């Protein structure tokens, strides 16, 4: 029917308006899904940094010990050195600082 | 044996449709919105650009008229593409007008240099024929002024110098052979080159304003004959390059011209048909009851199925997948 | 009169043209009186001033004209008690201003030759403005008095109320140590004046019916005053209403009657005083801007014909005074003789209008300097 | 054919074809939004990252300063050292003097000499003598130093 | 065709024991099928799904490898997308399978793309591109790649072949959606495969789909700075100017947006402006802004089209353009040479650097033999000389008077005529 | 007319004189009541005033001079009591200079007379305490 | 006329010399009433001025009466310190004298 | 004819033009003799000036002679009473003062 | 005609050369009265500034004589005063002369002696306290009082 018809387009057109309104309803709520949902990424994002952050911590401690045990050897050499001077010279600084006090 | 049918048909297949009808010519709209004048429809945009085109083209016709190239006439009749070709079309007749008010402007422009530096011209020669008594000398209280006069006017003219600067005015006349155009007046009359001497400032305005007051044109002249013939010089080559440029200008109005009256009628035609295609697609039904256009119409009923071939052929030159449907009715308003 | 200046430019001396228009023109007919101008012989100048100087002195002839003719004016006013002869008292010397002016000698006195042309025309104009001014404001003041005595006579015009009763009313009537009565007239019509008697000394409720009396009456209406007490004064004039009768409040101006009264013996004695004044300082005043016209009337034939005849100079000018109806047979053989002394190969036929420009033309050229005197 | 059976099914199809158009928006701005989500989320959670990065690098600073400022300390204390094993061997030196003026002073000759020679109890000689010959002890006992 | 064919294919059910009969497939995945073909109702097909979500797509992968029939493909196939279509994220049940199976989807029915019935395979890609599309896996590695080259193959057959091709296209947008993908097609010589079946002039719906294709990989930014290579938009416009349809018009006037608004730089944005104007596609925005639509999409992206690109001509404009272009040579009818608010507010800056400009235009129109060089430089001396009186000297003191005069008669038209008309520009008046 | 009734409207007149002389007269005697009660007892009220706080001052400076009085006798009552006072005290020394010459008077500056008065001026409080009794505060 | 003027030109003669003759004798009786006010006023105040002369006068004695009581108290102390001595006097000389003597 | 009137005018112009050259030239001419006269003048002046700078001068001279030998007449006239007057009392002032040494007086 | 060229012929020349004329008369009048302001301008300027310079030589010249006179007088006065102080000096030495000449006579030259040692005593010494002290009578002696103390 040519009224029936009309009608039917009419309703047609109806439901493309419905359709088209749920899409922009949920671009508009999707909105604040957007806003709200980048709270897991950022807590993803602390809970990361905090993992490595505290691995770097807890492993970072055995350098000291390779640090103290080179140094230590080095001291140990320059010690060593110096005594080594000293034995060398000790007799004659020996002599003359008495002869000069007497 | 007549009917009502209304069609439904896709905007965009629409227009090529209303045309393929048009051409058929079995067809009878009717308006479908009264509510709203006509001077407000849906697409009077387009049918007011339409009506602009065809005015351009009044105007481009015209000009051929007014210029004695003809008309042509092929007997084909193309239809208005539905796409936008439109632009196109905008921008041929856009360009099609412009070069020709440009080129008009610029021919009655440059004819008036051309005309005024031909009397500067003559008022050079004569003036140097005038100091060719004894020129001795090779080259300021004399005040000297020159130009030209409508002959026959030297009676009047002479009497009138001579009455009111009292016997204190020399003024020398000379025929100008070969009459010459007038620079504003624009017709051919004889031409009478004059020079005045006077003594000061006063006799200076006097004779100025006489002049100016006799319609006369007077331009500069020259001092001293190094001045002469540089300015006379100049003023001939000048001369000579106005006339070059504007033959040339005219040579650019011919063709461009003649290319349109190589297709105005075509474009006339063009224009035409798409502007009453518009104006009917106003008559049909629009987007604020339905995408798809509504059309009513009186059809013989024999016609319809041609019609509806006719359709057809609409659709498949619009390219739209969607059909167009003609639908009968039974009807109490009066067949023609 | 109408004189006529022609510039005849000499012909190679004073007798070859100046003879021929004066002694034969005469003798041919009588067509009109000549005389010789004798034009002192000025300091011409640059041409170029010369032309502008041209132009100033067809500019100052009209100025000074109506300047000499609003004297006459104001002549003809002022003195329009013996406006008899008005001419006689215009002259400037002489007998007559027609005598005078053909007599006309320029006087180095008011104006020196050897100044320059331009500074000459200023010395007259200054002069002239000054006279313009004066005619302006003394005039003015005069027509003021004048105005001020036609304005105290209008207020002898009229009827009583319209004009002022000043000393119409009697002062007799007036009551003495008014304090609570009073005297108020209103009383005009005399058609209802039929029983004035009772109505005056009943007009109120407690109007007196002795000291009311009557000062003036005319043939349509009557004047008088009526005494009542101090609060009958609204209801008194409220029966005046009722008998249609007029307000007539004078409010007992004695002492500005009397006042009045000098003011306008004041001014009619200065009227006396100042007409002799303002006439005298008329009569001297047009025989010096009557001058100084002529002198304008000269200067202008003097560069108008300098101007026409190239130096130097020769300009026995003649001053021709036209007969009855002679006009143009007089002219018409001027033409004829003037036709070689200057150009006959212009103008004399036609021009067209030329009115753009700095100047235009506005008078009628003839083949020679020619110049009116309208007295 | 233009029964009504034709109509329907053209009508029909425009119902489809509507429907399609219909279908084409909701997929383009769904795509559209979809976009906008994407880029606004990137956006916080960048604002974010910034206070994040902020904050646990200023920590990782103060753990660098940390480990430099124990590096230091580290060597101080070995540099520390070896001067302190340099000063007791000065004062190993000087006990030996000190011992060595004891021995002498017991040959009875020399012990005399050295009263006719001489607060001058021997232990304050060998303070007073000393702290004066230190630099030449110095250099006597572990080189001078090249850059003097 | 496909929603033809998803109906027939719907209607014409196929018993699923013959198959059980000869043994071809499990016992398990026959009763399964008839389960779920009973249970039609939103609820028994999600109970049964859940219940036995890992058994549903091994069932339908061993029947539709097994069994050579293509009805029974063509069921499961419609059955798929049909639960896909009524809830997309049915998908998650199919990943599940895949965890079970621990194996990517993808092979298990990448080589189902190469089954005969063109029906079976567009219904096959749209599965796995809706699964890809909605699910957390990002396709990729070979099968990436190789699913990649079908829709291409796809592509390259361009109507039922157009209504094939219009699946795919589908696929493709769906794909595309994704960040990764984007990349992912970029790579790929996607751009250059789309563009060219832009280049073939396929149906309005392949336009439209290509369209949004392109309006899609806009989005990201390094897309659209890498696709300028193909230079795309000359093509769209030609297309827009040709065709009407209000989707095609909509979807090429997006793409713009996202061109003009996600470039990396100003410099891509003002290559992208020039590549527009050029085209001549202000005066086409213009028309369309006249013309009134529905939607305010289309009309705030017509707005936004246009005054970008108002901006991006004022910007060349600038009277820098004009001597950059002059010093190298770019006399090519630029915005610029016709602007006229440019001469008009600049014609006096001609005279610059010592007539530095007007001696570069007289060597130019002197040694210039390009046509299209000579001609801009004539039409550039007539606007000086309109647009400022005083040079006019100048120009005759450079002798540019004779070489324009000289240039008036030259063989080129194109020439000819801007020589004519800055020759009578230039003796407008003495 | 007539004179008769004439004179009817002229009594009438008359009579309005006569009456506003009668309000003047009225006018005049609502102000030798009215005004010259106001005047006075604004006269009355100034007189009063000022003669009445004359008054006041005068029997202040009466009072202020018994008050001076007053308190001069009160002063010279105490200083008279405090130099009895006194006195006694110094009888009480010269009492005891008396009796030391029994056991100048004698002595070595420690003469008997020094010695006692040096003394007596530490004494004093001890001796007033014991004499006139503690003071109560 | 004449006659008639004059009888009331005297009636309004008698209408102005009645209120000036009511201004004067009004003048005349302030001034007789501010005299006998002030009579009245200023013999009220001298009476009360020899009432308060003689009140003070009275006053004074009666205050002297005081001051005699004060002469009387200043006597009862001076007794009282008199016999508080000779209570006392022994004990403090002897106490006096003897420290004296303790060198 | 026609032209005749022409030349006769500007021969008359160039007439004219050195009749003002002319007066020019005595302008300038006359002027440059007022300055010539004006600077004798001033040197008719300045050597006026000199002469009575130099009488001046020489009289300055000779008055500064005449007052120099006048005030050295003075100056010995003052000491030779000076002398005159010492000469007169020199036995008696020299006569006080050995005495007023030799008297001791201790 | 040919009288009417003439005649105007003459008419134009006959005002262009008065003009001439006149400009040259005006000139010849303004170049009497540059000629005057010249001389005046230029012989004022130059006679101001021969003025002054001759003037501050002049001002010069008698500042140069006020001084040579002060010096002059100046000069006298400390002649005379060098004079006087030589004629006193003299004195003394003749009294040294006396001194030394009396001290050769025994008898007094012993009283003497005596006296001055029961009293630096010696004579040089003793003449010079007593005629600085002395001076103000030795002056009076000598060169006669003074009138104006």
């Amino acid at each position: 029917s040519q009224s029936q018809g009309i009608q039917q387009l009419l309703q047609a057109e109806k439901r493309a308006a419905e359709k088209v309104a749920d899409a922009r309803k949920r671009k508009a709520r999707r909105l604040k899904q957007a806003k709200e949902e980048a709270q897991m990424e950022v807590e993803q994002y602390r809970r990361e940094r905090e993992q490595e952050f505290q691995s770097k911590q807890q492993a970072a401690m055995g350098s000291q010990g390779n640090l103290s045990a080179e140094v230590e050897q080095a001291t140990r050499r320059q010690v060593q050195g110096m005594q080594s001077s000293q034995q060398r010279n000790r007799e004659r600084v020996l002599t003359q600082l008495l002869g000069m006090v007497c | 044996e007549m009917t009502l049918a209304q069609l439904f048909l896709q905007s965009e297949a629409a227009y090529c449709c209303v045309s393929e009808l048009e051409e058929l010519g079995k067809v009878q709209f009717r308006d479908l919105n009264p509510d709203v004048n006509v001077f407000q429809r849906k697409f009077v945009n387009e049918v007011r650009r339409c009506e602009e085109m065809d005015r351009k083209l009044r105007f481009v016709e015209k000009e051929i008229r007014k210029a004695n190239i003809p008309i042509m006439d092929t007997g084909e009749n193309p239809e208005v593409p539905f796409p936008r070709d439109m632009i196109d079309l905008e921008a041929n007749f856009e360009k099609i007008e412009n070069e020709l008010k440009e080129i008009n402007t610029n021919q009655e422009a440059l004819k008036r240099n051309f005309l005024e530096l031909t009397e500067l011209k003559f008022i050079l020669r004569k003036t140097q024929q005038f100091f060719d008594e004894m020129a001795d000398p090779d080259l300021l209280r004399l005040g000297f002024v020159a130009g030209v006069i409508n002959r026959e006017r030297i009676p009047t003219f002479e009497r009138m110098l001579w009455r009111v600067c009292r016997g204190n005015v020399f003024l020398r006349q000379a025929e100008i052979e070969n009459p010459l155009e007038d620079p504003v007046t624009g017709d051919y009359v004889h031409k009478s080159v004059f020079i005045i001497f006077f003594q000061g400032d006063q006799l200076k305005n006097r004779v100025k304003k006489i002049c100016e007051g006799f319609r006369a044109s007077l331009y500069p002249c020259p001092e001293t004959p190094q001045e002469r013939k540089e300015m006379a010089s100049g003023v001939n080559t000048r001369i000579d390059d106005l006339q070059m440029v504007l033959n040339q200008t005219e040579d650019h109005r011919q063709r461009v011209l003649q290319a349109a009256a190589k297709n105005i009628r075509v474009w006339f035609i063009k224009v035409r048909k798409m502007k009453a295609i518009y104006h009917t697609l106003n008559l049909c039904n629009i987007d604020v009851t339905q995408k798809c256009l509504i059309a009513e119409v009186w059809c013989p009923v024999t016609d319809l199925d041609s019609i509806q071939f006719a359709l057809r052929r609409g659709t498949e030159h619009s390219g739209s997948t969607v059909p167009s449907i003609l639908n009968r009715m039974q009807t109490n308003q009066t067949p023609p | 009169t109408e004189f006529w200046l022609i510039s005849a430019p000499g012909e190679k001396t004073c007798q070859q043209t100046w003879e021929k228009l004066h002694a034969a023109t005469t003798k041919n007919n009588n067509l009109a009186v000549s005389s010789k101008f004798n034009i002192p012989d000025l300091k011409v100048g640059t041409l170029d001033v010369l032309v502008g100087l041209s132009d100033e002195l067809a500019k100052l002839d009209a100025f000074v004209e109506g300047v000499v003719k609003k004297v006459a004016q104001y002549m003809a006013d002022v003195l329009e008690d013996s406006k008899d002869k008005v001419q006689e008292n215009l002259l400037a010397s002489g007998v007559d201003l027609v005598t005078y002016i053909t007599r006309f000698q320029w006087d180095m006195a008011k104006y020196p030759i050897k100044q320059s042309l331009k500074n000459i025309s200023e010395i007259i104009a200054k002069g002239v403005t000054q006279i313009d001014n004066d005619l302006k404001s003394r005039a003015s003041a005069y027509n003021n008095l004048k105005g001020n005595l036609q304005n105290l006579e209008r207020k002898n015009a009229g009827s009583l109320l319209t004009r002022s009763l000043a000393e119409i009313v009697k002062k007799d009537d007036f009551v003495l140590d008014s304090e609570y009565l009073v005297t108020l007239l209103v009383v005009v019509p005399k058609l209802n004046h039929n029983d004035w008697i009772k109505q005056y000394e009943t007009l109120a409720e407690m109007v007196v019916p002795r000291s009311s009396n009557v000062l003036s009456e005319d043939q349509d209406s009557y004047l008088c005053n009526v005494t009542l007490f101090k609060k009958a004064v609204d209801d008194f004039r409220h029966k005046a209403r009722e008998n249609k009768f007029i307000v007539r409040d004078f409010q007992y101006n004695e002492e500005e009657m009397r006042a009045d009264k000098e003011e306008m013996n004041r001014l009619s004695t200065d009227k006396k005083k100042q007409f002799g004044p303002l006439v005298r300082w008329l009569k001297v005043n047009f025989s010096e801007a009557f001058i100084a016209w002529i002198h304008i009337k000269a200067l202008r034939v003097f560069v108008e014909s300098v101007l026409r005849y190239g130096l130097p100079v020769n300009f026995q000018a003649m001053l021709l005074q036209p007969n009855k109806k002679s006009v143009k047979k007089l002219r018409e053989v001027l033409h004829e003789l003037y036709k070689h002394l200057d150009s006959s190969a212009a103008a004399i036929i036609d021009a067209p209008m030329d009115i753009p420009g700095l100047n235009l033309s506005q008078q009628e050229y003839y083949p020679y300097v020619y110049y009116k005197i309208d007295c | 054919a233009l029964s009504d059976a034709d109509v329907q099914k053209q009508i029909k199809h425009m119902m489809a074809f509507i429907e399609q158009e219909a279908n084409e928006k909701a997929e383009e701005i769904d795509a559209k939004a979809e976009e906008e989500f994407n880029i606004e989320k990137g956006r916080l959670v960048q604002t974010q990252r910034l206070k994040i990065m902020e904050y646990y690098e200023k920590k990782e600073k103060q753990i660098e300063q940390q480990k430099k400022i124990q590096m230091s300390n580290l060597m101080n204390q070995a540099r520390l050292k070896v001067l302190r094993a340099r000063d007791d061997l000065i004062t190993d030196l000087l006990n030996e003097a000190k011992q060595r003026l004891s021995k002498v002073v017991k040959d009875t000759t020399r012990y005399q000499v050295l009263l006719d020679g001489l607060s001058n109890t021997l232990e304050s000689r060998l303070d007073l003598i000393a702290q004066q010959m230190m630099p030449e002890v110095r250099g006597a006992l572990f080189g001078a130093n090249a850059n003097r | 065709i496909i929603a033809a064919k998803a109906a027939e294919v719907r209607a014409n059910k196929v018993n699923w024991q013959s198959y059980l009969q000869g043994q071809m497939i499990s016992a398990e995945d026959c009763e399964f099928i008839q389960r779920f073909e009973m249970k039609r109702c939103s609820e028994e097909k999600q109970e049964m799904l859940q219940t036995e979500g890992s058994q549903c797509a091994k069932t339908f992968i061993n029947l539709m490898t097994h069994i050579s029939k293509e009805q029974t493909v063509q069921y499961i196939l419609t059955m798929v997308d049909d639960m896909l279509q009524e809830n997309h994220q049915r998908v998650s049940i199919f990943f599940d399978y895949a965890k079970r199976s621990k194996s990517t989807a993808w092979p298990y029915f990448l080589p189902m793309l190469n089954r005969q019935d063109p029906f079976t395979v567009h219904m096959a890609a749209r599965i796995i591109a809706k699964l890809a599309a909605w699910g957390k896996e990002l396709m990729e590695g070979s099968d990436l790649n190789y699913y990649f080259n079908w829709i291409k193959t796809q592509l390259s057959s361009q109507s039922d072949s157009s209504q094939y091709v219009q699946c795919v296209a589908g696929c493709l947008q769906l794909m595309l959606r994704v960040n990764e993908y984007r990349f992912a097609w970029v790579e790929a010589d996607g751009v250059n495969c789309i563009m060219g079946v832009l280049s073939n002039k396929c149906g309005f719906q392949l336009q439209y789909q290509m369209i949004f294709s392109i309006w899609l990989l806009a989005f990201s930014p390094q897309m659209c700075e890498h696709l300028r290579r193909y230079n795309i938009i000359p093509v769209l416009s030609d297309i827009l100017q040709e065709s009407v349809k209000e989707k095609v018009t909509r979807i090429i006037l997006a793409a713009f947006r996202n061109f003009l608004e996600k470039s990396t730089e100003r410099e891509t944005r003002q290559e992208y402006a020039l590549a527009m104007i050029q085209c001549k596609v202000l005066k086409q925005l213009e028309n369309l802004e006249q013309q009134k639509y529905d939607d305010e999409d289309i009309s705030e992206d017509i707005k936004f089209l246009l005054e970008k690109l108002g901006e991006s001509v004022q910007d060349l404009s600038s009277f820098d353009e004009y001597s950059s272009e002059l010093k190298s040579g770019r006399l090519e009818w630029s915005p610029v040479h016709k602007s006229e608010k440019f001469w008009r507010e600049n014609a006096v800056r001609l005279n610059e650097k010592n007539y530095e400009l007007l001696k570069i235009l007289t060597k130019l129109l002197e040694v210039s033999d390009d046509p299209q060089v000579l001609a801009v430089a004539a039409h550039d001396v007539g606007e000086y000389v309109r647009h400022y009186p005083r040079g006019k000297r100048v120009i005759e003191q450079l002798g540019g008077k004779q070489l324009v005069m000289n240039h008036m008669h030259h063989e080129d038209q194109q020439v000819r005529y801007n020589a004519l008309l800055a020759v009578q520009k230039l003796m407008v008046h003495n």
